[PDB]
């Protein structure tokens, strides 16, 4: 199978910047008719991927001139001469020259900004959930930048990892920050075995700590 | 003018087969060159499943060839996808697309969930704390995806984070946060509005302190 290597996978940019994405083919993608079916797609969130460039350098209908494709053999490049607010999303390269037809892993074109520490909020289980015999402890690590932040749970001085469910949001369109939710899933009985519940935002010292006592 | 519209069931039981329809408008499926079926896995990678040409000959992803069948109805201007012995690993957003000398056109895509799980509404719980104040909503144990979360019918959208759903074990769970000034809460009403269309539910949970 033809493997497509996209370089880089994450492209941090400022509006107005010149951007370049590379697509490296594991083998030649020249079809038996001499044509190279190398395509570039842009996927915005919620939307389906939309064609930008096909046959290496042909711009699709409605595609601006700031988007251009080039390359030969195993190295293909998508260039964005001026990054606009509407150009943000995930870029994919695709080859249709050999079966199976294949895509690259996707390049996230993301907005740069200054580092931001998260806002940590901890929530004891609700009385409504306790009545059902369940006790979920929820923590939010909101509006941080870049993705370099983690969660750490401590229950009465001991690190907790089992029963922890984490989810990260995409880059926020409001301020270019990321957010994450961490839920410690316990039964009412498990929750009653412990007193002090601690949620921390960690970095590669210094953590942002939130806690409550049962 | 050109439109490719996917249709079919959103839920399929494991070992059963998924069937999807692509309804084409704007031009004929008889126009060159290929009429594709593509899938995008949860938060993921894209896979070209196969295509039927303008002349009716098929080309499949070798790994799917034995389970996959792409057919067409030239007079209805539709093409079809059949994927047989389905696994939980077939859960994806399925799109139909076209390719030719003009480039490519893509449909909007529909999520097809492959699970043994049955339709369950979520349990919605308020999250009140123990200059700004963060409140939340826990939307637990629903099936299938999706749910929609709004805060005060949308007037609070500015300081809202609705986190992606996680699957455990065969049910989905999500949370949503809202941050408002300390002046606004508990003095004024903050309500979390959750809708799960599949089970026809619409719940409104108010955030009450202590
Ligand atoms: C090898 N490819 C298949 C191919 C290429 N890129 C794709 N790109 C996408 N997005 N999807 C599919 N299915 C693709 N399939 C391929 C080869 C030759 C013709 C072809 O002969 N095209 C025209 C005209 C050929 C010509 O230029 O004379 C025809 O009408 O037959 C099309 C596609």
């Amino acid at each position: 199978d033809v493997l497509l290597t996209q370089i880089p996978l994450s492209l941090p940019v400022s509006l107005g910047d010149q951007a370049s994405i590379s697509c490296r083919s594991s083998q030649s993608i020249v079809h038996s008719n001499g044509n190279t079916y190398l395509e570039w797609y842009l996927q915005k969130p919620g939307q389906s991927p939309k064609l930008l460039i096909y046959k290496v350098s042909t711009r699709f209908s409605g595609v601006p001139d700031r988007f251009s494709g080039s390359g030969s053999g195993t190295d293909f490049t998508l260039k964005i001469s001026r990054v606009e607010a509407e150009d943000l999303g995930v870029y994919y390269c695709f080859q249709g020259s050999h079966v199976p037809l294949t895509f690259g892993a996707g390049t996230q074109l993301e907005l740069k900004r200054a580092d931001a520490a998260p806002t940590v909020s901890i929530f004891p289980p609700s009385s409504e959930q306790l009545t059902s015999g369940g006790a979920s402890v929820v923590c939010f690590l909101n509006n941080f930048y870049p993705k370099d932040i983690n969660v750490k749970w401590k229950i009465d001085g001991s690190e907790r990892q089992n029963g922890v469910l984490n989810s990260w949001t995409d880059q926020d369109s409001k301020d270019s920050t990321y957010s994450m939710s961490s839920t410690l899933t316990l039964t009412k009985d498990e929750y009653e075995r412990h007193n002090s519940y601690t949620c921390e935002a960690t970095h590669k010292t210094s953590p942002i700590v939130k806690s409550f006592n049962r | 003018d050109v439109q490719l519209q996917e249709s079919g069931p959103g839920l399929v039981k494991p070992s059963q087969s998924l069937s999807l329809t692509c309804t084409v408008t704007g031009f004929s499926i008889t126009s060159p060159y290929a009429w594709n079926w593509i899938r995008q896995f949860p938060g993921n990678t894209l896979e070209w499943m196969g295509y039927i040409s303008y002349r009716g000959s098929t080309t499949y992803h070798p790994s799917l060839k034995s389970r996959i069948s792409i057919t067409r109805d030239t007079s209805k201007n539709q093409f079809f996808l059949q994927l047989n012995s389905v696994t939980t690993e077939d859960t994806a957003t399925y799109f139909c697309s076209s390719y030719g000398n003009y480039g490519a056109y893509s449909g909007q895509g529909t999520l097809v969930t492959v699970s043994a799980a049955k339709t369950t509404p979520p349990s919605v719980y308020p999250l009140a704390p123990g200059s700004m104040v963060t409140l939340g909503c826990l939307v637990k144990g629903y099936f299938p995806e999706p749910v929609t979360v709004t805060w005060n019918s949308g007037s609070l959208s500015s300081g809202v984070h609705t986190f992606p759903a996680v699957l455990q074990s065969d049910l989905y769970t999500l949370s949503s946060s809202v941050t408002v000034p300390s002046s606004t809460w508990p003095s004024e009403t903050v309500t979390c509005n959750v809708a799960h269309p599949a089970s026809s539910t619409k719940v409104d949970k108010k955030i009450v302190p202590r």
